[PDB]
């Protein structure tokens, strides 16, 4: 009973694809059958240029639950990256991927991808999502950002 | 007498004394310390009985060192999760699963305070915990002694 997801997905997938920001990727994954699965979808993440995070290409996935968008979509790096804000499984924290937070039926894929490329040269050292990067971030600025750039260039397309 | 289960079960500082002379061996030899949860889960309910008096401190201590000690020394055991968990129980790092808090840290923080002067103790997890322990949370400052002492052991690490 995901009528209501997939219409509104089948819409979303539309709107990307009509327009959306130049090195981004977001497209729905297949099933089995070679129909297209509108609640999973592969996207990938451009690093922003003047950033330690540019020249990279981060992949992550997409998850809608069947009651969306009531609910936010789980998006998970794969690999898990290096920061502050994102869960060695991999998980993305934003307040606009929080149902008790900030999160609206409303957010577009384009809002979330767009505040998640923000949100890795900004990270929210006040909620860590993980200790390691966390841990860095606060004891060796320098040595942080030397990690980062060896990662954004380890996922260079 | 007493025996182990009982004591996990609703932990106190008698019947830590009632588990006998060879109570540290009895925690150790009774835990399954080839998952980081349940030793988190002993770890916790032991140091939640901490008293700053001398059979109760050294019975608290003797035990932290004898777990501790069997789960560190296994080339398989992830002492990264061990910490991570440690947190999330700790009420100090979210996680993505929910937990349930302890509502006093200061038997945890008085066992740390004595675990990381141990030589099985990882000494690459002492940032980790120096990160989180000074990082501003409620629950800590509540504890301000017990914080304040092992903030100044760890300086030393």
């Amino acid at each position: 009973m995901s009528g209501i997801a997939l219409s509104r997905l089948a819409q979303e997938r539309k709107a990307w694809r009509k327009d959306h920001p130049f090195g981004f990727v977001a497209v729905p994954t297949k099933n089995p059958d070679g129909t297209m699965n509108l609640m999973n979808w592969e996207c990938a993440i451009p690093g922003k240029k003047g950033t330690p995070w540019e020249g990279g290409l981060f992949k992550l996935r997409m998850l809608f639950k069947d009651d969306y968008p009531s609910s936010p979509p789980k998006c998970k790096f794969e690999p898990p990256l290096f920061h502050p804000n994102v869960y060695p499984s991999g998980t993305v924290c934003l307040s606009i991927l929080e149902e008790d937070k900030d999160w609206r039926p409303a957010i577009t894929i384009k809002q979330i991808l767009l505040g998640i490329q923000e949100l890795l040269n900004e990270p929210n050292i006040q909620d860590p999502a993980q200790a390691e990067a966390y841990t860095i971030y606060c004891q060796n600025r320098v040595e942080y950002e030397k990690r980062v750039r060896a990662q954004a260039k380890k996922f260079a397309p | 007498p007493a025996d182990v289960s009982t004591f996990l079960a609703f932990p106190s500082p008698e019947k830590l004394l009632r588990l006998g002379p060879k109570s540290s061996v009895l925690i150790a030899q009774q835990t399954d310390t080839s998952d980081p949860e349940k030793v988190v889960s002993a770890f916790l309910k032991v140091s939640s009985v901490f008293k700053d008096e001398a059979t109760v401190r050294m019975a608290v201590q003797d035990a932290v060192d004898a777990l501790m000690q069997k789960a560190f020394n296994s080339s398989s055991f992830n002492s990264n999760t061990f910490l991570t968990r440690l947190l999330v129980h700790m009420g100090l790092l979210k996680s993505e699963d929910k937990v349930k808090a302890i509502a006093n840290l200061y038997g945890p923080l008085m066992a740390l305070n004595h675990m990381v002067q141990q030589d099985y103790f990882p000494k690459a997890l002492a940032p980790l915990l120096l990160a989180f322990v000074t990082k501003p949370n409620s629950a800590l400052e509540s504890c301000s002694f017990a914080r304040h002492s092992l903030l100044q052991t760890l300086y030393k690490v």
